[PDB]
Parts: structure tokens; sequence; C-alpha cells
């Protein structure tokens, strides 16, 4: 490791442990697999890292003493995840950290980890399962014992409009200068991700809100130029998240769900019914004044 | 079941009625059925009283719900139920105004046990004049119903101009009732009355 | 006796509220405690800034407690400690009162055979709450409230006095965080509840009709502005000079003229560094105030953006965000049509309706109801023949 020989050291340690576990403690052949887990991201073999992971369980991790092998486990993952850059992923491993009986009741323990966990969050696609993780964290009071965090995080829990060029100024001399969030080395490559975020969280709020709307005026809003607004536009009718159409001469791009002639109409039968309970509820506080008065 | 209560014609603030009684007459129908507990007392209207506020508060040391108010009308007044309900209930409100007892109307249904209910079918063999049946019956009960809406309507107008003129108090629940009539109010000549028409050929 | 530590307050004050610590004792010796409830308010009323009140009080409760009434002693108490400038001495006091009950009315209760003590001790946990409160333990004094609120909603039927000390916590709390918005709601029902024999003065009481009238415009969800013009609070007090300008501020978002507004808040944002920092607030709320009332008032509710344009004194780029917000807030819900140029809202918050707006919604109502009376007699006249 300290040599050159570093490289058929991991090699060594890796094939040992297909055939290996012998009439060792539980603690030990979890041991020997965080170690060589290290190796390979070092030796740059994620994808070896991703089968090692998988032979022990967290079914082994409800023991007491087990916790500080869980915790090693836990931010090893992460690591592994963050290379191949989903996100979804490394904030739900964060999760059970933060979860974990040692690392709650200790005031300074809880912070690191609750902050890594929503920068994490955020550049994660925005879907369905998103919306119901963001506001989790949200509701916690951990959370409101900081500001620095808070501000991000507030912004995607509500569905206001936004711009990247004031958000990018926002937290540059914040959390662009905090290592692990935005600005590192390879989170340099991911405050460009923040980006793509802003801009598809925009369009959830953009489409409900608009019936319809002009393109030339879409790209403004988005902080786009007219070849990047279709294009996220089109993904984004795939996954299912928002239906729309977009016309491509430069006309008119109309954000819709369907409806047919006969569920239009079902609306219109309900609000008929509600109205003529409104009005027998008035004619018996009328009587009422009467005894008032 | 009835209590011996003997009301005065000179104030309807002076009363007389009788706590040992209540008593008795409830050990003897738990002994029928034991699913019977104090839930109210009627009065018979023919109108609500501000002298029943008073009664209401001593049928709550009995209860173990909210005393019920059923002004049960013997007069038979309306086509409609002859049984407007209600509760005694604590409120402040926006005017400046303290700890207010107060009644607040219960919309009154009915339901019937199966036995209840055959029982009904029995004893009478009339066909109604609020029937829903044959062709004619639904002919007569669209005439009815429209009129209905056009009475209560009529009242509610006349009340605007009391308030504004003959000092009838402003209350922002009998206010706020009317702006969600006129938020919530259809509108045609849009694509719905549209597709209203195509549902409408279809038929 | 007591005649000898009587005698030191009696010195101390003016001679012509000598006389009345002489009745006090004059009624003590004849035994008439409910007459003694009675002269032992007078003092309080016009000197609870002395710290003779707190003298007063102190040999009373050693000497009275089931003597005089029970509850007049505990109301006491919520007093002599706004009076008292020491804390430590404040949670002392409480404590024994509180202790002196629980012992008490396992002999009380069946003795008489009546008289609660538990109304006793939801004032006094009102007054612990409020002492943390004021010595700046936010967190302490929050996780209390929580406690006291369910305990309040589990009693059956509330006294005026007791929910109105909760309500006065409740209040103190939330203008120390600056949440605008909390406040608004809580002084509602403090204001109302307001007890017949006073406890709030008239100069506690216009400080918080200021504090108010700040909430409603620097908010985002305050639109109530008429509502506290037509209170009793600001009814009778619109004649002092601080209380005429900040007022001419809740006004001018009410009808919506830019004119007013623009020139008061050049003046008085100047003045207040709380208008300043929260300057954008303020900017928004009359935009928003206009685009609400304009839809509701009208019978028509979809409007050009050209009509609301000239109104706001926005370009488009603005409707369209003041239009969202509104949404977000939840303070108008509707959609948007840029490509037809429309807002076409389709709800609206209920508000405050006040006297012209009955009109507007009374005339509304004739229409439809003269249109059914008209169409009925068609309908009377077709299908003549059957009416079986």
């Amino acid at each position: 490791k300290e040599e050159g020989k570093i490289d058929e050291a991991a090699d060594i340690l890796c094939e040992l442990q297909v055939e290996t576990y012998g009439s060792m403690e539980m603690s030990e052949k979890i041991q020997f697999i965080l170690e060589q887990m290290e190796l390979s991201i070092l030796k740059g073999d994620y994808s070896q890292a991703t089968v090692l992971s998988r032979k022990i369980l967290k079914k082994t991790f409800k023991n007491p003493k087990y916790e500080s092998l869980k915790l090693e486990y836990y931010n090893l993952l992460v690591k592994i995840s963050l290379h191949k850059r989903e996100y979804l992923e490394v904030a739900q491993y964060l999760q059970e950290i933060y979860q974990t009986d040692a690392i709650k009741s200790d005031e300074a323990k809880w912070k690191p980890v609750l902050s890594h966990i929503v920068y994490f969050l955020v550049l994660s696609p925005y879907g369905n399962l998103q919306n119901d993780l963001i506001h989790k964290i949200q509701n916690d009071n951990n959370l409101k014992k900081l500001e620095s965090q808070e501000s991000l995080v507030k912004l995607f829990t509500t569905n206001e409009l936004m711009r990247w060029p004031i958000v990018q100024k926002t937290y540059e001399p914040v959390l662009n200068e905090d290592d692990l969030a935005f600005g590192g080395e390879a989170n340099k490559h991911h405050w460009e991700d923040l980006q793509k975020r802003v801009i598809e969280h925009n369009l959830r709020v953009i489409s409900e809100y608009y019936s319809r709307i002009t393109l030339l005026r879409l790209n403004e809003l988005l902080d786009l130029t007219e070849s990047q607004t279709e294009t996220y536009i089109s993904d984004l009718v795939n996954q299912g998240i928002i239906y729309a159409k977009v016309n491509r001469p430069a006309k008119i791009v109309n954000f819709e769900k369907p409806k047919n002639s006969s569920q239009l109409l079902n609306e219109w039968s309900h609000n008929v019914d509600e109205l003529l309970e409104h009005i027998e509820t008035i004619g018996h506080l009328i009587t009422k004044e009467e005894i008032m008065h | 079941f009835a209590l011996p209560f003997e009301e005065d014609e000179k104030n309807s603030d002076v009363w007389f009625l009788d706590h040992n009684y209540i008593e008795n007459m409830n050990e003897m129908c738990k002994k029928i059925n034991a699913k019977e507990k104090l839930i109210g007392w009627y009065h018979s209207g023919p109108k609500l009283r501000a002298s029943d506020l008073k009664i209401n508060e001593l049928f709550k040391k009995y209860t173990q719900n909210n005393p019920l108010l059923l002004i049960v009308d013997v007069k038979q007044q309306g086509v409609g139920l002859p049984t407007d309900a209600y509760v005694a209930i604590e409120q402040v409100k926006d005017d400046g105004t303290s700890t207010e007892k107060t009644f607040l109307h219960l919309p009154c249904t009915i339901e019937a046990e199966e036995a209840e209910e055959i029982g009904v079918e029995h004893l009478l063999r009339d066909v109604r004049d609020q029937a829903a049946g044959g062709l004619s019956i639904r002919l007569t009960n669209q005439l009815k119903s429209l009129k209905g809406l056009q009475s209560k309507l009529k009242d509610v107008v006349e009340y605007l101009d009391k308030v504004i003129n003959k000092e009838l108090p402003i209350n922002h629940t009998i206010l706020g009732k009317l702006q969600d009539v006129f938020n919530l109010l259809p509108n045609l000549g849009t694509p719905d009355d549209d597709e209203i028409d195509v549902e409408n050929h279809d038929r | 006796e007591i005649d000898t530590i009587l005698s030191t307050l009696r010195m101390e004050a003016d001679p012509s509220l000598h006389p009345l610590f002489e009745q006090f004792e004059k009624f003590y010796e004849e035994k008439l405690w409910f007459q003694l409830s009675e002269s032992l308010t007078k003092f309080f009323d016009d000197a609870k800034s002395t710290p003779l009140r707190l003298r007063l009080y102190d040999n009373f409760v050693s000497k009275f407690y089931d003597k005089i009434n029970q509850l007049s002693v505990v109301k006491y108490l919520l007093a002599s400690l706004k009076d008292s400038k020491d804390f430590d001495e404040s949670l002392k006091y409480l404590d024994d009162l509180k202790a002196q009950f629980q012992e008490l009315d396992s002999k009380k209760q069946r003795n008489n055979g009546s008289k609660d003590h538990g109304d006793g001790i939801l004032l006094i946990d009102s007054e612990i709450a409020r002492t943390y409160l004021l010595k700046n333990d936010l967190v302490k004094a929050r996780d209390l409230l929580d406690d006291l609120e369910k305990t309040l909603d589990k009693k059956d039927s509330i006294p005026l006095r007791i929910t109105n000390s909760f309500y006065s916590t409740n209040s103190q709390y939330f203008k120390f965080k600056n949440d605008f918005n909390s406040f608004y709601y809580t002084s509602l029902l403090y204001l109302s509840t307001l007890e017949p024999s006073t406890s709030i003065t008239l100069a506690e009481r216009q400080q918080l009709a200021y504090d108010l009238s700040i909430s409603a415009l620097l908010g985002d969800k305050i639109y109530n502005f008429g509502e506290l013009l037509h209170h009793p609070i600001m009814e009778t007090i619109v004649n002092d000079s601080n209380y005429d300008w900040l007022f001419q501020l809740l006004n001018a978002l009410t009808v919506g003229d830019f004119d007013k507004f623009d020139s008061l808040i050049k003046v008085q944002i100047s003045k207040i560094p709380i208008l300043a920092q929260h300057e954008s607030f303020l900017r928004q709320k009359i935009c928003l105030m206009t685009l609400i009332e304009t839809v509701f008032v009208k019978n028509i509710r979809m409007l050009s953006f050209e009509d609301i344009s000239k109104a706001t004194h926005l370009p488009k780029d603005n409707v369209e965000h003041l239009v969202m917000r509104a949404i977000s807030l939840g303070l108008l819900k509707g959609s948007i049509d840029q490509v037809n140029e429309l807002v076409t809202i389709s709800w609206v918050q209920p508000r405050i309706i006040s006297g012209d707006q009955i009109t507007k919604m009374k005339d509304r109502l004739v229409e439809w109801n003269d249109q059914v009376e008209k169409l009925g007699k068609k309908m009377e006249a077709r299908g003549q023949s059957i009416w079986v």
C-alpha cells in the first residue's frame, strides 16, 4: 500500500473473500469487506466495490456493537454513488446515519450529517418520490436550529417561481465554499448540475399555473435559449411528471392534462349540488336572526 | 319520554322542572335496552328561544356529550321537515363579543330501522307529492323543486334590506355563505356549455 | 398586627391615598371579606406601578387565602409580578400557591362541598410561561405553552379570564420573534375575550394597537385591514397624532390608491427601520390586495392584463409574477393564458364584507330571483295536461 504494489494488493484481499468466511466472528467478516471496498475506490474499480457490499446485509447491524461498522458502511456506499452521480441514493444512506441512535443524541454529531443530506437531496431529480422526502426533512426541528441549510431546502419545498442567476449568487459564499456540496472538484462539476434542478422544478409550477403560455416568454423564465428549453420539456413529458405539447415553428407551448366530455361535466354536476346545500343553511340562520332581534 | 315541566306565562325565564324524575325514567329504560343514555331534551317549539339556553346548561350535567336541543314542531309547519335541530356551543366572535352561548343549526335527516320502516309502510299506503316515481310524478317534482328554491332566495333578498335600513345584525357566517354561491356559480357560453349541448343531443 | 406593616405603606403614599388603607383594615375587623375584595381592587387600578402594591399583596396572601375570594388572590398575583423586576422571585411565589392548593382541595372540596382550585392552577401556569418569555428563554416558554394548550381545550367551559391570560403569552412570544402573521390571529382573540373589570390598561392597549397595524402592513396574508378600524380599540384611538399616519398606510392598501401609498411610505420608511428591513413585503401587499379586489367586485372573472397593468403600475413581466404569487399563497386560484392575454381566476378567497359590498352582493341576487320566477311561468304553462 505504501509501495507501488498497492494495485496488486487490492486484487489479493478481494479474490480471497470469495472462498473464505472461516470460523470468524461477525465483526471480522464485515471488518475485511469494509477494507476491501476502500481498496477498490483507491484502485479505481468502483464496480468491484458494488459487488462486494451485497455479501453482508442490513439485518446484521441491529446489534449495538456493530454500530461503528454500520456507520463505516453507510459512509462508504455514499462515495460509490457519488462517482456514478445518483444523488437520490446518497441522501438515503445519510438519512439512516441520522436515524442512528448514537448520532442523534449528541449535539455536535447531528450537525454535519443533516447538512450533508440537504445538499444531495436537492441535487437528485425532482419527481414524485422527491416530493415526500424533502418535506419529511422540512418538518424536523434539528434543521431549524440551523439557517444556512434551511434557506436552500426551503426554496424547493415551495412551488414558487425561481431563476438560476440569482440562486447561483446567494449561495456562492455560503455553500460553494463548503466542500462536499458545491465547488469541491467533482462537486465543482455538480454546481453545473444545480442549473438543471431549478429548471425542472420551474416546469412543474409553470404547467399547473399556465394552461397556455408563449415559448418566447418561456425561454426567459427558465433562463435558457430556445434549443435548451425544447429538449428539457420533451424529456420531462416522457418521465410522467407533466404532459405537454410543444410547437416547433416558435408558436406557443401548451401545458395540459386531458379532459374528456364526460369529466368536465362531472365537475359541473358537483358545483350544482353544493350550491343547493349552501342556500338551505342560509335560510336557517335567517330564521335564527328573528330570535336574536 | 316526557318529563313534567311547567312553563310560565308571565315570563319565559320562570319554569318548574323535576330533576329527581329524570333518573328514575333513565334507570327503567336502561333495563329495556342499555344503549340509551341522556343525549339532550326536546322542545316542543314552535320556535327557538334564548331561555332554552339556560335549560341546555342544566342538561349538560347529565350528559357526557354536548346537549341536543331538538325543536320538534307540533304545528307541522312547512312541506319539509318539522324538525330543526341545534346544539348549544360556545364561541368568541370577531365583533368584540366575549364568551357567547348561542345555538348552531344542525342539518336534520331521518333514518329508521328495518323493523321501524316497514311499520310505516303497513300504516300508510299513500303515494306522496314529493315522490320521484313515474313520468308524471317527476314532472310534478321538477316544477315543485324549482319553485322551492325561488321561495328561499326571495327571503334572502328582503333579509339584506332589513340589515341595512332596519338594523338587523351583521354576521360573517351569513355573508360568507352568499360569497361562495357567487364564486362557484356556473357559466355558460364556456366550452363546458358546448359540451352540455353535445351531451344533450346524445340523450 | 397588620396595622404596623400597613402603617409603613400609609406613610410613603400620598395623603389622599392614606384613607384607602384604613377602610381595608375596617373590613378586616368586622370580618366582611367580600367587602375587602372590592376595597382591594381600587388601589390596584391607579397604582400597580407602585412597590406598595407588591407589599400589600404579600401580607394579604399570608392572612387571607380562604377568607377573601380565591380567584381575586390569583388575579392579583398575575398583576404583582409584572411589577416585580425580579424573575427568580417570581418563580418562588407561583410555586408556593400552586403547592398550597394541592393539599388544600383535599380538605376543601369535601367540607364545603364545592369550590374548584384547578381554575387557580391554570392562572398560575399562564404566569410561569409568562415569566420565561420575559427571561427570554424561548425554547422553554414554547414547550410549556404547547402542554398548556392541550390542557385548556380539555376543560369544557373556559372562564374568560383564564383564556385571556393564555392569549397574552401567545402575543408576547410571536412579536419577539417577529412573525407578524402568527401574532395577527391570536390578538383578534385577545381583543375579543377582553375582561370587563380591567386588568389590561389603556396605556398597554395603545401599544398593542400599534403592534397590530405594523403586522398588517408588513405581512403577506393579512387583508382584514378594515376589521381593525371597525373594532372598538381603533374606533376610539384615531385622535392621536402617532395614530393618524399609521392607519393612513393601512387605509391606502384598502382602497388600493398607489398615489397616497407612495408618498406616505417616503416619510415613514425613514422614521421606522422595521418597514425598511421588511420593505419588499410592504411593496408587494398593495398590488396583491388590488388583484383580489378587482375580481371579487366584478361579475366578470377574466381580466385583460392591460387593465391590471394600468391599476398596479406594473409591466406585463410583473403582472405574471403577481398572479403567480397569489396562487402560491392561496389568495386566488386560477389559470393564465398569456396567449389570450387573460387571467381567468376561478376562485376567490372569502374575506370581510363591508357596507358597500353588501349592496353589490344583493343586486346579483335580485336578478337570479326574478329569473327563476319568469322562467317558472313557462314551465307552469307547458305540460298543463299533467301535474298529477
